[PDB]
């Protein structure tokens, strides 16, 4: 009748979310009940509200006690232990867990949320092994009810993944590369410091840092005759939120620039609307800043040389654009809990 | 690993050992004998204490991955 | 048989590091920088040229001013601040080569306004407008010719993924190629939303990522000729303010793999690109490309091709510094073929 | 009946107080019917709408031809000429001119907009010589109708003003000495160019910038009682908005921190609403975006030495607070017209 | 006889001091022989010679094995373990410990590399407790080879305090305020992310973040007379290095701003040569990049008030000046073993 | 255009400063 949700890790990505589904909990078939984090309830309820991407939350009062956030009179209990098993899910029934901290993203590891008494895990980001990915707008209709753990994929794949399907479904991709100029993120360190990737240790706001991503393989993943055939690379760059992917293509059947444009226009319009924006502004990272798309086709940008080598550009929200997926993959759970 | 949680519970027992029975004990002698014989074969991939940190403490500043 | 007389029409950043490359380079060279002229008077540009937020304290020697000229260890430069190229005092300064660095006169008509004033050639530190020759030192700069009186020695990332393209091509042959070059800002980009011809320049740079349309997709075709139309791409200005990395994939005919595309560099960066493409294998990052020298800095571990025949290359590239030092390297090569 | 109004530079000052005419318009005696600007229609509608501090402009839908920019229908006749005396003021019946360039902030240079026909003049910064100086909230009331080129003052003058109006009116003012942390702004430089302040001229999102700031003079013109008795300097720091002046004053009444905090939290509830906002939340520059208020006051940074060594800390939105000072000044010139 | 020195803590601070010690090597009565940290030896090497803010590392190859780093043939040994009490400090023979990981700062934490063989302990930052606290200039030669656990304080007060002593034996300091205008820190959050400063948790690069500042307490604790009339506060920007010192003084003798600046000028070139400098020039922070002064006096922005209220503005490299005193500091101790 | 008539004059304006970069 409700699926009763929680949030494991309570950072850039478990709040975003959290902030989607408080705008879009009229019709939502989900109840966010309880958080597990490393801090409390009073700190998380100040980030909550107070968000220097997002700004300050205006929709409901956002207050908290020694073991409770409260959005709007819905209260969320709080808890503060690293080790899922250890969490009180049975006790509070939770159904879905939200896999937020980056941490526990091989079955193993997400299944101690099972062990501790939940349903089922949506890991915000790449599986490890064989755990069964989804890109709303491009597989998510073969998930299966019984699956107990899945991958949202990752926020570069949300933005890549629908634009290559349309493209490949037009004119076949026989291989493909691409590079995320993208936002940092947590996991770079402020200046430079110790850390197991030697480009994630420099000081993300003075650097363009190179790092290796996996959104073009896992690509492959959710369009599986596309597997082994795209590969990509990432450069992290200093603004904070906003991403834009570089996509260059070779496709079996000749184009040209306006093609490209017109056919993912087409499908912005019918089979990928909401997922895929398709804009002929000419716009920059800011203008983006809370879009609910996955990709934001960058029309003017488009380019084709010789008929098959293929060029496009698409925007993406990557904290707020990928929560609305990891929302909208969630709601699409709780349709078919069974 | 293996050899090293036993050359600290073999000094542990040396170190009983030798001052229990005194210092010119024959038993305080094989204890440091037995703890030279765990050393030797210890010492006869180089995985680091930091990537061992890193699968402990898998969501610290030092470790975090978001395959972005 | 003495040496060539160069003036800087702008003291900008181009203007100013090209000026700090010759001030390193000085003991092999010939040219002798005698004049400057900018919007900005003496005291002022002597400011600007010791205290560099980007390239740190000019230290190797002293550096003052007056109303007339900057010092560089006791080295007189004459200033002068008009507008217009045509009312310089080139005739008087003897001045026989420009380099002009405003980014206001890279059409040949424009610039061949200090031709009018007295000067004997121009070198346009851009893209030319219309039909001027372009050079990419290391790629093309031995086809130069005597008699050219106008020169481009092309943008940054021109010269950045000109060299590399010319490696590639001989090696593999290109058919088609695209590039992005994530961008460091610069100064034709405003600090905040403002006015501008380029809607997306006009967006404030150090806050956004800022798409644009470059030229080096062009230019590359003009320095190698038989790739004239099969180059193209854009450029990402991003809030760092100095240093780029240029992503170039291109399809090539002779199948190849990582591996080889990698050692095919290599081998050049060693013998005949040493000193224009420099290959690191390290994982560094943009930071650590400041003031480095070299044209293009193969980023070797960023390599991928897939079926052998799509190549992603990536490279680094200061692209004041770097680009400054190919402009010195060009105007020392006109200066020993000058006529 | 309507005070129609032209706006001469059509910046950030410019667009931000068109934003805050637009959201008051339905309430307001002002139209703004006339720009004037260095760009054409096209480009100024389109900065109008994408604003990377503003976002996306909201309320009305923005538009533009050869001729003239259209908020929500509502047209604005734009023309582009760099000297005012070709303005055509008389021609559009313009009758006050809200001088926004930052170059016409002398009497003379601001007077070109009468001869072109305009009848009023409000400087969007402080002037040059004898031009009456009014801070909205601390001596605007004594404006007169007889005067018709006015300066606003600068936006730390804006902020820093009504709280020297309260502590002196409370303690007794003898010397102030101010530092603004300030956002950079147009009028430094992106890289390291020439400019006339050695120090704006270094590249300004890399470097910790002080210079001169416009509220060392500008305050002892609205409080002429502090004329000669205060003193201060500007930090400029990489951040594009929002700023914060830190205020170290000798005063006459010994007193508390707790003292001084009661005092302009009551202003703020009474004589200075709207103008100063009193807050306790531990927020940060971000938090500040778009706040109507001139000066925030950051109770939990206040502090008191030997009763007479008065520490405070107020938040500004530079632009936007300043602009909406700059609407209130010109709706108190429609009220006392002449 | 050298004073064997092991690190704790290889980090900014750290790695400062490493780059500081190698330069000074020659004349040095100290070797680095040791250092214990989160990484291993392959990436501190990484990190020591390729840095953001210093640059790369010219003066020494710098390589590395599985067992030391190795800067131009001088071995140092690597440990990782984050418990001091198993460092093998006994066994290394380790005189003076370096306390820069930021979480040992109390005296029974600090007392843990006793505990492991080392003879005393030097804290890069205040402590917490009855721990004897230095700035050299200042204090440092109360110095006592009896105290073995000894703080050198913050990089505030190591600009501030010289300044400060120099003012009060000049005109008598009754009171002082101060704002730290300062580059963020690895204390700081990327982006927003928990935290027990509320502030600090705010995304670093994007914020002006109002923060506590070391100086506002320990300038008392080395100029013991000022204790209790001294506080301020920071306010973090988003420059990676580099900060800017503001104080105010309610001063005794009364003065004007060409005795102030004559004062700390002379003392710049006598009793306080190579901490204080004295600067005429018009820079901006980048200028002062690997300054070794712990203190550059902005002599422009000097200004007087009333004869009794003095403002003054202190250039320091946070990282770097501050790491030249720790040195000092260690070799004033290495001559003073008892 | 008055703002493209204004461009041909002073190209040299931070208003219409284009580097092909
Ligand atoms: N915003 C993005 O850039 C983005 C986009 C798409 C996907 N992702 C993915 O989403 C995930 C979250 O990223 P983020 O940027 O929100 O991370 P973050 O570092 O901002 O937040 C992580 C949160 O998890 C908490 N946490 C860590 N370990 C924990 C444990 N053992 N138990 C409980 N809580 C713990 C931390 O306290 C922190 O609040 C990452 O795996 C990333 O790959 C991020
Ligand atoms: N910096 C780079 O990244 C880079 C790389 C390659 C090529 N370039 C090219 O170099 C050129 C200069 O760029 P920059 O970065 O030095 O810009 P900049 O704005 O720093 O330099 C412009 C300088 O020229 C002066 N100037 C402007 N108009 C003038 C006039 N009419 N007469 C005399 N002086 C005048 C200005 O005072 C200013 O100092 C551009 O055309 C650009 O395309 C730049
Ligand atoms: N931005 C702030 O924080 C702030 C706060 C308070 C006061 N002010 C003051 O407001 C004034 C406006 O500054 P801004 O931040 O909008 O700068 P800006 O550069 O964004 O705005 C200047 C605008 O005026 C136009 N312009 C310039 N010269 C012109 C001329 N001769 N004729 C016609 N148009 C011309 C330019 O095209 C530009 O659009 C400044 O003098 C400043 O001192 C600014
Ligand atoms: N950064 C400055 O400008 C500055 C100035 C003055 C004083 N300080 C003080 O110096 C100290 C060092 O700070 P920093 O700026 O170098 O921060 P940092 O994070 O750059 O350095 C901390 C280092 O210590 C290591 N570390 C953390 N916990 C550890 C443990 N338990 N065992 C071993 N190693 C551990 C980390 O891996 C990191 O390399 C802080 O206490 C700070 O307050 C800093």
């Amino acid at each position: 009748s409700m699926v009763r949700v929680a949030i494991n890790g309570f950072g850039r990505i478990g709040r975003n979310f959290m902030r989607c589904w408080l705008q879009r909990k009229a019709n939502s078939k989900l109840e966010i009940v309880g958080i597990n984090d490393t801090s409390d309830p009073r700190t998380n309820a100040h980030l909550l509200k107070y968000d220097s991407m997002l700004g300050i939350f205006q929709d409901a009062e956002i207050t908290a006690d020694d073991d409770c956030i409260y959005a709007g009179g819905h209260a969320v209990k709080c808890v503060s232990d690293r080790n899922p098993e250890n969490l009180p899910w049975s006790a509070w029934g939770i159904d879905l867990v939200i896999e937020a901290t980056g941490v526990f993203t091989s079955r193993e590891g997400a299944s101690k949320h099972l062990s501790a008494g939940a349903k089922k895990v949506l890991i915000t980001a790449p599986g490890k092994g064989n755990i069964p990915t989804y890109v709303v707008g491009v597989n998510h209709h073969t998930y299966d009810p019984s699956e107990d753990i899945v991958s949202n994929a990752s926020c570069t794949t949300n933005c890549l993944a629908p634009i290559v399907k349309v493209l490949h479904e037009a004119f076949g991709i026989q291989q493909g590369m691409m590079t995320t100029t993208h936002s940092y993120t947590g996991d770079q360190r402020l200046l430079d410091a110790s850390h197991r990737d030697l480009r994630r240790a420099r000081a993300a706001a003075m650097n363009i840092v190179p790092t290796s991503t996996g959104a073009a393989k896992a690509v492959g993943l959710v369009i599986p005759e596309l597997q082994g055939k795209l590969n990509g690379i990432a450069l992290r760059v200093p603004t904070p939120n906003v991403s834009v992917v570089d996509f260059v293509a070779q496709v079996e059947k000749p184009t040209i620039a306006e093609q490209v444009n017109q056919v993912i226009k087409e499908a912005s319009e019918t089979t990928m609307k909401g997922i895929i924006h398709y804009s002929e502004l000419e716009l920059v990272s800011s203008d983006y800043r809370g879009h609910n798309a996955s990709s934001i086709l960058d029309a003017s940008l488009t380019m084709v040389l010789g008929g098959n080598l293929v060029k496009v550009v698409a925007w993406y929200d990557n904290e707020w654009g990928y929560s609305q997926r990891v929302l909208d993959l969630a709601e699409h759970m709780a349709a078919h809990w069974a | 690993s293996n050899l090293e949680k036993q050359i600290e519970q073999a000094r542990e027992e040396a170190h009983k050992i030798c001052d229990t029975e005194g210092a010119t004990s024959g038993q305080c002698a094989a204890a440091w004998d037995a703890l030279e014989e765990l050393q030797a074969e210890a010492a006869h991939d180089h995985k680091t204490s930091f990537q061992q940190y890193c699968d402990d403490n898998p969501d610290a500043a030092e470790c975090r991955i978001y395959d972005d």
